[PDB]
RNA sequence: GCUGUAAGUAAGCUUUGAUCCAGAGAUUUCCGAAUGGGGAAACCCAGCAUGAGUUAUGUCAUGUUAUCGAUAUGUGAAUACAUAGCAUAUCAGAAGGCACACCCGGAGAACUGAAACAUCUUAGUACCCGGAGGAAGAGAAAGAAAAUUCGAUUCCCUUAGUAGCGGCGAGCGAAAUGGGAAGAGCCCAAACCAACAAGCUUGCUUGUUGGGGUUGUAGGACACUCUAUACGGAGUUACAAAGGACGACAUUAGACGAAUCAUCUGGAAAGAUGAAUCAAAGAAGGUAAUAAUCCUGUAGUCGAAAAUGUUGUCUCUCUUGAGUGGAUCCUGAGUACGACGGAGCACGUGAAAUUCCGUCGGAAUCUGGGAGGACCAUCUCCUAAGGCUAAAUACUCUCUAGUGACCGAUAGUGAACCAGUACCGUGAGGGAAAGGUGAAAAGCACCCCGGAAGGGGAGUGAAAUAGAACCUGAAACCGUGUGCUU
RNA sequence: AGGGUAGCGGAGAAAUUCCAAUCGAACCUGGAGAUAGCUGGUUCUCUCCGAAAUAGCUUUAGGGCUAGCCUCAAGUGAUGA
RNA sequence: GACAAUGGUAGGAGAGCGUUCUAAGGGCGUUGAAGCAUGAUCGUAAGGACAUGUGGAGCGCUUAGAAGUGAGAAUGCCGGUGUGAGUCGCGAAAGACGGGUGAGAAUCCCGUCCACCGAUUGACUAAGGUUUCCAGAGGAAGGCUCGUCCGCUCUGGGUUAGUCGGGUCCUAAGCUGAGGCCGACAGGCGUAGGCGAUGGAUAACAGGUUGAUAUUCCUGUACCACCUAUAAUCGUUUUAAUC
RNA sequence: UAGAUAGAAAAUAGGUGCCCGUACCGCAAACCGACACAGGUAGUCAAGAUGAGAAUUCUAAGGUGAGCGAGCGAACUCUCG
RNA sequence: AGACUCGGUGAAAUCAUAGUACCUGUGAAGAUGCAGGUUACCCGCGACAGGACGGAAAGACCCCGUGGAGCUUUACUGUAG
């Protein structure tokens, strides 16, 4: 339900950080972003490209806080804890 | 109607089993109330 | 975001709202009841009409073409009459399928028990056939009973393994009174009238509609008195007659849906440690390890354009209802009953009622007839010989939502996986074995030997003695070496 | 080569021979977990007691029933040896 | 503290252990559960703790309840592993040499010789099987050995008809069989007609050609039916040409 | 012949001509036989010398060398002289 | 030709554990396994076949079963016709 905006992962390898999203995969529900580098390999020695994490995600926008995103009133339209600003 | 009818046991002067028809009477007669034959009873024929 | 399982590549689609979800609609090749003919199922061959293309034939497109019956036609003649038949048209008719379940009916067994067996039991079971239903059957007293009588049926309890049947052995087995679930009663036939009909005896009677009328404490007819009036009404489309309008509720997609931070360990926390929060929501599952406060979610609330289903009120239809008197008539005929052989009633022919079957004989008409367990009498009760009937009940191929002191891969469906498969058999038919990498594919770049396979290294990963025949990895079995010994 | 007859049956130059490698009555399913006085098998320890192989009857003698002979719990009460 | 008993099958009575699950209570667990393995330990027994290694996520304990509750033996079912045994066998048969290939050849390709069948181990078709056919690669298993090869795998590719066998022609045996006769239902019989060839009738030959097709392709030469176009014969639509 | 129906077409030119099957083995390694199995498997052609002859012996056509072999040359079994 | 040695490949029915002598005796009354004596260094390979009451086949003979089928008859009871 997200499209390249701000989160930040908590509950995973490393957390504290924050990034920016790419394919949510709606199926496996595993989401694409800055923080996961495998060590893939071809035929070179090493790849880095970027893998994903299931839903361990949160966002941030007015609080400059993780908080549980809540889908509000329809004006649908996001609105999260203190502060309602678009998702 | 032309059916074995009625068909159950024939008991003996000592009862063992065997089974009967009771086919009940029919001959055929020019129907003398439609001009066509069919089989028919004597119980109705009096 | 998407292009299934099923990867991968390339082409492309999508806020101008894809994909996805739900409802309606359109298509829906061929075989198969198969239905134009034929047929080794999924092929072949035609017919007629119309219409494509040819100069023309070959060739195609669509439609149509079976049987049976049951209606309307014509036509029918072996014989003149005219029927048998014949050609044509109409029908949303039927045929078939199935859920091996539940129901009724037709037919209908044996092993077995009896300590053997023929009566008997198993059993009126199985399978077979047929029919219908979503429930069926039964059914409104020619009862039960013996009193302060009750007044359709069915099912559950109980009476009772009692009374009784029985080579009186095995064994079988009620019913009633009573306590409960559900509760519903109605139309014909007949005598009478009108109408039309052939015999018109120019006598009226039979043939067909409409009325008329439906019973035991007798009733109706017929005669008489009032109610009603084309309705005051009851109507009740689930019987009781068969048609149609218009609101509410549920179902088939969905949405909202309160609440937490940190330290240590860790590869990773949802754990320990602390301090905090919501609760109509601490049900459950997933989330890199055990989470009410991370996600899905639940409590609760909301929501349907369309379709369906059930319910409601006006339309809607359709309808007279009682009483007395009983002069005269009517109350279901080759029926009821008897005998003869049989079956079934818990009941084996027994004294054997009561009910059904076949043959044969063969009653009565309300001052009548049947029952009350042979049969006669008195008493008591009921009125066949015509028909319909919801619910209570039995089952679940299937769907929705749920549950388990149920199984957790030799168990459980035979079947957790590409199974009624491979396979076996001519064929009916019988029938297998086989789950798990890790959290994530990050699925071993690169070097080396090697033809390859395989391996040693290097790296991904916490761990690769987790490396695809991939969790754990026992015992048998096989080896390598070694302390002691021969 | 194409066809028929099908098991309470068929066919048989007849032997109880053939009927999908089987025939003193095929084959599959269902009744059906048929029946068996017969054989075979019956899963974890200890403690206490402890037999019989006889009588009778048995379409019975390798089975059964009753009495004997054992065990357990009550009762009797010195009756037993 | 004394006194006495304590072998034991069938079998009777009694007290007991552990497994799975449930309910309740109280506890353990990445600072490593369960299981597994090792061990010189506790208990009178069935059995249970403990330490260590491996293992990588759930488990114990007390009280009581319900059980698919215990397995050495069924000529038991299933699975795996041996024993026999590197033992019998390797499915009639005449091969040898050279040259190539290849990582590697008694077995593969090439040739020369030799031997064998020859009313055939030859050539052609039917039934039958279903892509085994041909080319190019490969050798994990199959081949009763080896295999660089195959009828095994992988990829790709191959079957041409107016005249051929058959259908649009016929029919026996037999099968089905409108109406119809019979039967408890099912269904059984059977006329009309219809299906059904191993038979009857039926218009074609030779050569060439591919790694793989041949009366099918081309090359030449022929035939039957049919339509269309064209004219030398007909003359009531009779009869005559004519169907 | 009943019947149809105005009234042909000689030989000429031109065209039209459907479905199935067709590969391969087919006394075999591919069919039945569980096997790449010493079995069966209808039919057609079937040459040469010798011979009555499709017999027999040896060869054409053409096809095959049989899917384990090398040693030694004892028992014993089998096959032949 | 097989067997036998070497190379390749590689089964089976069976199988309580086994480091498996003989005699005379005992014994369920015919012993590798017991008692008493006797002889015999450990391990093979090829051959024979007395024993392993050897294997294979829940004895085809005999008997029992209140077992079963088939068949006969002036056995019973019934029956189609
Ligand atoms: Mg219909
Ligand atoms: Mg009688
Ligand atoms: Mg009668
Ligand atoms: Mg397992
Ligand atoms: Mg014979
Ligand atoms: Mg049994
Ligand atoms: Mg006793
Ligand atoms: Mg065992
Ligand atoms: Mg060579
Ligand atoms: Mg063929
Ligand atoms: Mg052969
Ligand atoms: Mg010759
Ligand atoms: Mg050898
Ligand atoms: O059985
Ligand atoms: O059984
Ligand atoms: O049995």
């Amino acid at each position: 339900i997200k499209k390249g905006d701000n989160v930040k992962v908590i509950a995973g390898k490393d957390k504290g950080k924050e990034g920016k999203v790419i394919a949510t995969l709606p199926k496996k529900d595993r989401v694409v972003v800055e923080g996961v580098n495998i060590m893939k390999k071809h035929q070179g020695g090493i790849l880095e490209t970027e893998a994903a994490i299931h839903v361990s995600n949160v966002q941030l926008l007015d609080p400059k806080t993780n908080e549980p995103t809540r889908v509000g009133y329809k004006f649908v339209r996001i609105a999260k804890k203190s502060g309602e600003e678009i998702k | 109607r032309k059916a074995s009818t009625g068909n159950r046991r024939s008991h003996a002067l000592n009862s063992t089993k065997r089974r009967w028809n009771a086919n009940l009477q029919k001959v055929r007669i020019l129907v003398d109330g439609k001009p066509k034959k069919v089989w028919v009873s004597a119980r109705a024929l009096k």
